[PDB]
């Protein structure tokens, strides 16, 4: 295990986003305030109610 | 919208068709020329949907018929015998 960690696990350490771009569905994208109210405010209200 | 502010979460008149009208508007945005005819057609479709849902709300949800019956009985003196007795009682009060 020690040598694995020091050599093989050392060698194999190749252990090397919200796309809020309205451009895709700008016509379908809610208003910034409407988008906020529909994506953030409802979850906050749910947690508040709970 | 103003009624849905006070009314419980009754969905949009267009419900899932709201997005359909959004797609139609996107098509209008995709139209190279503004046509009043196509815009009016889409507007009329939306208007008709809203008007039908509003009629349903008015007749079933808002009981327009009950209110009209009330108006007949009171505003139109539909309870004529009642208002007759009322007049008979109030004649002395209203002469002054």
């Amino acid at each position: 295990i020690n040598f694995a960690r020091m050599y093989l696990e050392q060698s194999d350490f190749h252990e090397k986003d919200v796309c809020v771009d309205r451009s895709s569905e700008s016509v379908t994208c809610q208003t910034f305030e409407l988008t906020l109210r529909s994506c953030l405010y409802p979850h906050i209200d749910k947690q508040y109610l709970d | 919208e103003n009624q849905n502010v006070n009314l419980t979460r009754k969905g949009s008149i267009l419900k899932n068709q709201e997005d359909t009208f959004a797609a139609e508007l996107h098509r209008l945005k995709q139209q190279p020329l503004f046509s009043l005819v196509d815009f009016e057609q889409v507007v009329d479709r939306i208007r008709s949907t809203v008007a039908e849902h509003l009629w349903k709300l008015m007749v079933e949800e808002s009981d327009l018929l009950g209110q009209l019956k009330i108006i007949k009985d009171f505003y139109l003196l539909g309870r004529g015998e009642l208002f007759q007795a009322f007049i008979d009682t109030a004649q002395h009060m209203l002469k002054t």
